[PDB]
DNA sequence: CTGAATCTCTTCCCGCGCGCCGTAGGAC
DNA sequence: GTCCTATCGATCTTCGGAAGAGATTCAGA
RNA sequence: ACACAAACGGCGCGCG
């Protein structure tokens, strides 16, 4: 099975899943670990951002690509404002800090 | 090309990617055509090639961004 | 956009309406005959957001540029659907409602405050008892809880000099009423006072969370709900599973029933419905959203029709389901496949093979750049619609793009680092996905059916990144240990091993050769056989002092097979390494040491030479194997029928009463082991030996050419194990209980088993098989804590300035060592100079980077032990200095600083962990440590000690061996005496505890009470009866009283002094010791007359990690002291021990099984073990724990991989115990506003009293703190960590009440909100990033 | 205020492939 | 038949397991 | 108007 590019899941923005639907591999848990036992940081960023959970980054991603830029914007995980939205739907107050 | 080589010039693995990539946007998009010869392959190792030969380095890049801006 | 730090705090109610977008009144979704959302309902357009692309739904707009306008008709305002999943409603609630968490935190948060217990409050809570607020002017109280009659009573007692109240309400009312800073003053006044601990305690808790919670922007009555937040409708989605019927979203659901429940509520307040109805529909209400929060934490779960539990608000974010590892720590990924494993033997180091149709799909944004670059394609639809065609333009363009651009491959689940690594693709047209042999080893996969997942890297950086870092060829040392894991396979090992072999006498032998240019043209020709003997000239190459290579010529004697081999040896590398036959143990070094003589370069494209040879000519050899191949040894019926022989008069006789069942049993199973063994020795010895052979006339022997043994001996695949059982016997087996059966399996494999045979052996298989299925699922559980916890620390300091460090020593145990220092100390620093040989003189500096040949010239010394800085030792902020860390196992050199170590060793111990289980001897000279020993009238020495050891040097001047010797024990070796094996060590009591008189006189029972202390036991058959003395706990009130001791005598009446001290000698006694040398008799120094009496891997390291104190740890002392007894055992027995200065009056209670190591008088120093058992780690770390603890445990944990072979290096441990006590302890005012007695992590103290002491101020003494890694990791301070890791509700109340805010240091937090983790690439840039700072 | 013998909500390898399968009660 | 409408919570096939630390809790000392 | 497409949650069986 593979795919390059496919739909998204509603209640989170990450790839569909499976064969029978055109989903996505999972990059799993211990994986990212095996990354990040590496100095490598830029595809981390990448592997999240722009592959899984950020429509703005991916689309324009996916411009450059036609551009051949190779270039990704840094974006911000979508799926973590749906964290910090359920975490916020408790009675916690929680926020972003500029400073 | 596989290089395991280059880092000796610069010194460290990291600041080697961090380099190469700074460069290699240049001939990327950015223009500042290669400086070693081509041979079909892509920038990223177009790019590498350059350190490997000790040609292109981070306070060489400094001097050359620095000089260009100019009026 | 910019943001740097997170934070956490409680919603005062108007915040929520800050959120708040409209009040969602009606209990209803959709008009569900034509599914409009319902207005004011749960998915109102207007409150939170138009349903389609940018449009109301009464389609009073239809455009963009209409952005910014209410629409009278339906409210909702013209813009993008997106703001629907982003806005928040709220709920007006009926009454105040109480948020569980904080009622039920194993420390209720609010009955901590209240200091009222969980179970009362929740009466309250539940409207099901009163409490009375304001009644001091009656007998009624502050915050008294009482029955409802009781308060029914109380108003026939009093109208209103009081106030009771139920619910919320009155816990909300009482935290209003709360004198908040005061309290914690009164209280602080109270522990002043506070005479037992258990009350401080209690007390230390309380005050430490007010002054938080009044310094945290947080007001407790907050904490009581009264507006409830609503989460945006699409995030909690409708999908129509089937139309109309659409599936279920509990979310949704409890809403419903809240929403409903509280209307109700609301209908009967506006009727002033009858008090009890309202007051249980109250409850009702609060249990609904007690459901809705936890739905589980109250006493019954809710459920539908589908009898499964409605997943909670919780759920989504708590454990394994939960957002944190289903959604942010792991993700699915487009540009991703997966596929089926195969090998492709052409295939160089640093390529892959993929098929065709993977690749086609994976690059398509790629293609249409291309295509559009090449202008064939009119617009991107157009070049979508070209690739369906498949064109050959397409696969041009393909091959164009993909021409050097590099790719990821993982094996699932990766074990570590190496598990992913970088590959250039080579084109396939089949569907599988091609892997270089040996490279797929070091992925550990096996062609069975593995699966493999695939990731392309899409931007400039990643692709460096990946081909710097990942590419194989960067990755050919293992990170665990600074070793080869390219060795080559079993096919290919095995082939050049048949090649390597010689032959006696083979076709063209004897003939003398130029070089390896005929030798391959000679054997190709097939005038002489590859094994051959032969005579050859041949030319090597030595590098000078500074590498020069420079060329020698010699002739030497080989077999063929060698010299076309030595062909593809490249220059630089002695020719002898391949004059022999080459096994995966003489492959293993030979490329180890190549490596390091020539470099990376010449090893890589060196490697794939090997690879391709060893195909080759193993296909050639035709290593098949047959049933012929495995000879038989006809001693295997002669030794089974002599051995039955044997076990038949052992239970014979049995029969005859001769001997017991277990002897009878363990006797047979010896002459079983023995006759198995003279199988193997048969067996292997023939096939070894199986090959004569004629050498121009007469005949020889030379090892055989069997296919089994070549298999084996080659170390391809197998042990002697494997072929014993084949050839041999299948040997003694034993029950799942482990018992061995008392006849084992005589039956080989090339002959079957019998029935009952095989049946035995599935016992033993499944048992395997199950240690194995649990075992790595265990083991995963245990990496995870290991991660969470190791990751935080990353190398940011180059040095951090201690010229402290620990010593490192081989491990001397069972006997001699089992270990070289040599191994460990490499790739260190020092923290002193070393001491060369003789005195005074230094022989390497005191940081120097001990790498091989120093360590060589150590070793060539008669080194011991040498002092090495640490990663514990090290006195860097928020990190480690490069220095302590010193070599990279994966690159040789010192460490590039700004890497994370800490995910390496995490990673590194946890491969091998699945690898466990969850199912005198020599010459020297003698040495004596902890020694105290008087001299007998025998004229040897006996010891006095309570805790001598003895060890032992080689005559070299180095030592290595240790033992223990027992108190009172004589030694047979004195003077440091020479010695040899079997000149056994000491004369001991290995069964039972002896009391020595160490003084010299007649021993008297002065002071030793007959009948009441030392009593005649009757011996039964011995005729002879003796007096034995009596312990406390079991004799009556006099043998307390009158307690006696051993007390010897001379002229004086009493023995003569303790030498040195005027004290009398007298040998406080314990029971069951034995006397018939009684009062009068002679005794000597030394003398004595007493016999008092006396698992796994995985799991073993696990607790260890987890520092659990042993289930009946070993009592120790502490304090320097002499010890003595009172307080006479009843429970638990109690010794003192007085220090002679300063703290005399120390005392502890001890309990009375255990035997003690000291009586009454022993002089004891800190940490002497008064009993053997399993210490506890952190009375180690109390007593003298940074570098002890650490050693303790390094050699702990060592042990068990030790026992199992595995080579994990050390240093990976001590980062592990580095996060273990982060934490300290302080018992000091200071000079800062650290807690009188406060708990801290050590950096932020240790800096603190560096600026503190820098400017004269006092600074706080403190001890470190020992904490069991997933204590540690809960304990951690960026709370989004570990609130991500387990028992999420337990951290974030935590957090709530704290207010906490974090700065998102380490990775965890990074990866978590997805900017640049502070790793290689990624720390320089934040590097910069500060300096923008 | 000491003592165990009592006490309950955390956790239980990573991924993949099919198959099935989801409120109650009623105008008669 | 189609379509409307209001709660949802008792008694039945339940028990099918168990390591580890904060309350509350058994015996006086 | 130059543009979306069919997964939410469980259960069983297998896989390395
Ligand atoms: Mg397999
Ligand atoms: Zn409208
Ligand atoms: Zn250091």
């Amino acid at each position: 099975h593979a795919r390059s590019t496919g739909s998204y899941s509603l209640v989170t923005q990450q790839p569909l899943g499976g064969k029978a639907q055109f989903g996505g591999q999972r990059f799993g848990e211990m994986e990212v670990w095996a990354l990040e036992a590496y100095g490598a940081a830029y595809t981390l960023q990448e592997m999240l951002t722009v592959k899984s959970d950020d429509v703005n980054g991916r689309t324009k991603m996916y411009k450059n690509i036609v551009d051949g830029n190779h270039q990704m914007e840094p974006g911000m995980p979508e799926s973590f404002n749906v964290l910090l939205k359920e975490i916020r739907s408790l009675g916690i107050n929680i926020e972003l800090e500029d400073e | 090309v596989t290089v395991q080589d280059a880092v000796e010039k610069i010194g460290n693995r990291f600041d080697l990617v961090l380099v190469a990539a700074r460069r290699a946007r240049q001939m990327q998009v950015g223009g500042k055509d290669p400086l070693v010869p081509e041979e079909n392959d892509k920038t990223t190792v177009i790019a590498l090639r350059e350190i490997e030969e000790g040609l292109i380095n981070n306070q060489i890049l400094d001097v050359r961004e620095r000089q260009e801006q100019q009026e | 956009e910019e943001f740097d730090a997170i934070k956490i705090a409680l919603a005062s109610p108007d915040m929520i309406r800050s959120w708040s977008f409209g009040e969602v009144k009606k209990p209803e979704t959709i008009n569900y005959r034509t599914f409009k959302p319902e207005r004011d309902g749960l998915f109102c357009a207007r409150i939170f957001g138009p349903v389609k692309d940018y449009e109301c739904l009464c389609g009073k707009y239809k455009r963009l540029k209409h952005r910014g306008v209410i629409c009278e008709k339906c409210g909702v305002e013209v813009t993008q659907t997106k703001v629907r999943r982003e806005r928040m409603g709220h709920i007006e609630l009926a009454s105040p409602t109480a948020h569980i968490w904080f009622l039920k935190s194993l420390p209720s948060r609010i009955g901590l405050l209240l200091d009222m217990p969980l179970r009362d409050i929740e009466r309250v809570l539940y409207f099901e008892s009163y409490v009375v607020i304001e009644g001091g002017m009656t007998n009624l109280e502050r915050q008294q809880i009482l029955t409802e009659e009781q308060y029914l009573d109380a108003l026939e007692e009093f109208g209103d000099e009081f106030d009771a109240k139920m619910g919320a309400e009155a816990i909300q009312a009482l935290l209003k009423s709360m004198d908040l800073e005061q309290e914690c003053e009164q209280l602080r006044e109270e522990l002043n006072e506070t005479n037992s601990e258990t009350k401080r305690k209690k007390l230390t808790k309380r005050i430490k969370l007010l002054e938080a919670f009044v310094q945290s922007g947080n007001k407790p009555e907050w904490m009581i709900l009264t507006v409830l937040p609503v989460l945006p409708p699409d995030l909690r989605p409708l999908v129509p599973l089937d139309g109309g019927r659409f599936a279920t979203s509990d979310l949704n659901d409890l809403y419903r029933r809240v929403i409903n429940r509280n209307n109700r509520l609301k209908r009967l307040l506006d009727l002033a419905a009858p008090d009890i109805i309202v007051r249980n529909e109250k409850r009702m209400l609060q249990e609904a959203v007690d459901a809705l929060l936890d739905n589980g934490r109250r006493g019954r779960a809710i459920t539908g029709s589908n009898k499964r539990p409605l997943k909670s608000l919780a759920d989504m974010i708590k454990g394994k389901q939960g957002r944190f590892r289903q959604n942010l720590l792991g993700k699915r990924v487009d540009y991703s496949g997966r596929s089926v494993i195969t090998v492709g033997p052409y295939l160089r180091l640093h390529q892959c093979g993929l098929p065709k149709k993977m690749a086609l799909e994976l690059f398509k944004p790629f293609i249409y750049g291309k295509l559009e670059l090449r202008g064939l394609a009119t617009t991107i639809k157009a070049a979508k619609k070209m690739v369906e065609r498949e064109e050959a333009v397409v696969w041009d363009i393909l091959d164009e793009v993909i021409r050097e651009h590099p790719v990821l491959l993982n094996r699932a689940p990766t074990l570590h680092r190496l598990g992913i690594q970088a590959f250039e693709p080579v084109l396939i047209e089949g569907k599988a996905i091609q892997l270089h042999p040996l490279v797929c080893a070091a992925y550990n996969a096996d062609f069975d059916g593995d699966q493999m997942a695939v990731h392309v890297p899409l931007t400039l950086e990643a692709q460096l990144e990946a081909r710097a870092l990942m590419m194989s060829t960067n990755n050919i040392l293992s990170p665990a240990n600074g070793e080869p894991i390219i060795v080559p396979s079993q096919d290919v090992v095995l082939g050049l091993y048949y090649m390597t072999r010689d032959c006696v006498n083979a076709k063209g032998e004897g003939m003398v050769l130029t070089g390896p240019k005929e030798a391959e043209r000679l054997y190709r020709s097939g005038l002489a056989s590859l094994h051959a003997r032969v005579k050859v000239r041949i030319t090597e190459y030595e590098k000078d002092a500074n590498g020069e290579l420079v060329a020698k010529t010699s002739l030497k004697d080989t077999t063929v097979g060698r010299a076309i081999l030595w062909m593809i040896v490249p220059k630089g590398l002695p020719y002898s390494i391949v004059n022999q036959a080459l096994g995966k143990k003489a492959i293993s070094k030979m490329l180890n040491t190549c490596y390091r003589i020539l470099g990376l370069k010449p090893t890589v494209i060196f490697a794939d030479q090997i690879m391709y040879t060893g195909f080759a000519y193993a296909a050639r050899s035709g290593a098949s194997v047959g049933i012929d191949d495995m000879v038989i040894p006809e001693k295997k019926h002669e030794i089974i029928s002599e051995a039955e022989a044997e076990v038949a008069e052992i239970q014979e006789q049995f029969q005859s009463g001769l001997v017991t069942a277990g002897e009878r049993y363990n006797k047979v199973i010896d002459i079983w082991a023995a006759a198995n063994d003279r199988v193997s020795k048969a067996m292997m010895d023939n096939l070894q030996t199986e090959t004569v052979i004629n050498r121009d006339g007469q005949e020889e022997k030379q090892v055989s050419f069997n296919s089994i043994y070549m298999m084996a001996d080659s170390g391809a695949r197998g042990s002697a194990a494997q072929i014993r059982q084949l050839a041999g016997m299948r040997g003694l087996m034993a029950k799942p209980d482990g018992s061995i059966i008392e006849t084992p399996i005589t039956a080989n494999f090339r002959e079957g088993l019998n029935v009952l045979q095989y049946f035995i052996s599935t016992h033993g298989a499944r048992k395997g098989l199950a240690d194995t299925a649990l075992k790595t699922a265990n083991s995963g559980y245990l990496t995870r804590r290991l991660v969470d916890v190791a990751q935080d620390l990353v190398v940011t300091e180059d040095d951090c300035g201690t010229h402290e460090g620990i010593m490192m020593t081989p491990v001397i145990e069972g006997g001699d060592v089992k270990e070289p220092l040599r191994d460990r100390v490499l790739g260190r620093v020092t923290a002193e100079d070393v001491l060369k040989p003789g005195t005074a003189d230094i022989l390497v500096p005191r940081n120097t980077l001990l790498h091989e040949q120093w360590c060589d010239l150590l070793e060539e010394n008669s080194v011991d032990a040498v002092k090495v800085r640490s990663v514990v030792s090290c006195d860097t902020d928020f990190g480690v200095c490069a220095h302590c860390y010193g070599r990279d196992l994966a690159r040789g050199h010192i460490i590039n600083k700004g890497e994370a170590i800490g995910v390496i060793a995490a990673q590194s111990i946890g491969e091998p962990g699945t690898q466990l289980t969850m199912r005198v001897k020599n010459k020297g000279s003698i040495k004596l440590s902890n020694v105290k020993s008087v001299v007998n009238s025998s004229g040897k020495l006996v010891i006095t000690s309570r805790n001598t050891e003895l060890k032992l040097i080689d005559e070299f001047g180095r030592t290595k061996e240790s033992y223990k010797v027992p108190y009172g024990a004589v030694l047979a070796k004195g003077d440091g005496e020479q010695v040899a094996g079997g000149e056994t060590v000491a004369n001991w009591d290995p069964h039972t505890m002896p009391v020595i008189t160490e003084v010299s006189g007649f021993v008297r029972f002065t002071d030793m009470i007959d009948g009441q202390t030392i009593t005649r036991q009757t011996d039964e058959l011995t005729g002879l009866s003796s007096l034995v003395v009596l312990d406390s706990a079991e004799r009556t009130a006099g043998g307390k009283d009158l307690r006696p001791a051993l007390k010897i005598v001379d002229a004086q009446g009493n023995d003569v002094l303790i030498p040195g001290t005027d004290m009398p000698a007298q040998y406080f006694l314990p029971g069951k010791a034995i006397v018939q040398l009684e009062d009068g008799v002679q005794i000597s120094s030394g003398d004595t007359l007493a016999r008092i009496p006396q698992t796994g891997g995985l799991p073993r390291v696990a607790d260890l990690f987890e520092a659990r104190r042993p289930k009946e740890p070993a009592i120790l002392a502490e304090i320097s002291g002499i010890v003595s007894f009172g307080k006479e055992t009843k429970g638990k027995r109690r010794l003192v021990i007085t220090p002679v200065d300063g703290s005399d009056p120390y005392e502890e209670m001890i309990p009375k099984w255990r035997q003690l190591n000291v009586f009454e008088g022993e002089r004891v120093e800190r940490g002497d073990v008064i009993s053997d058992g399993p210490e506890a780690p952190h009375d180690i770390l109390r007593l003298r724990g940074v570098h002890a603890v650490t050693r303790y445990i390094v050699n702990e944990v060592q042990d068990v991989y030790r026992l199992q072979g595995v080579k994990i290096n050390d240093k990976h441990i001590e980062v592990i115990v580095r996060q273990m006590l982060r934490k300290a302890t302080i018992v000091n005012a200071g000079s800062s506003d650290f807690l009188e007695g406060e708990q801290v992590e050590y950096s932020r103290v240790k800096i603190a009293n560096r600026e503190l002491e820098a400017n004269g101020k006092v600074g706080a003494t403190y001890s470190r703190d020992l904490l069991g890694i997933t204590k540690a990791s809960l304990a951690t301070e960026s709370f989004i960590s570990a609130a991500s890791f387990q028992e999420t509700t337990r951290v974030l109340t935590e957090a709530a009440v704290a207010g906490k805010r974090d700065e998102l240091r380490g990775l965890k937090e990074n990866v978590i909100v997805g900017r640049l983790i502070p790793a290689g690439t990624g720390y320089a840039y934040h590097q910069d990033r500060m300096r923008r700072r």
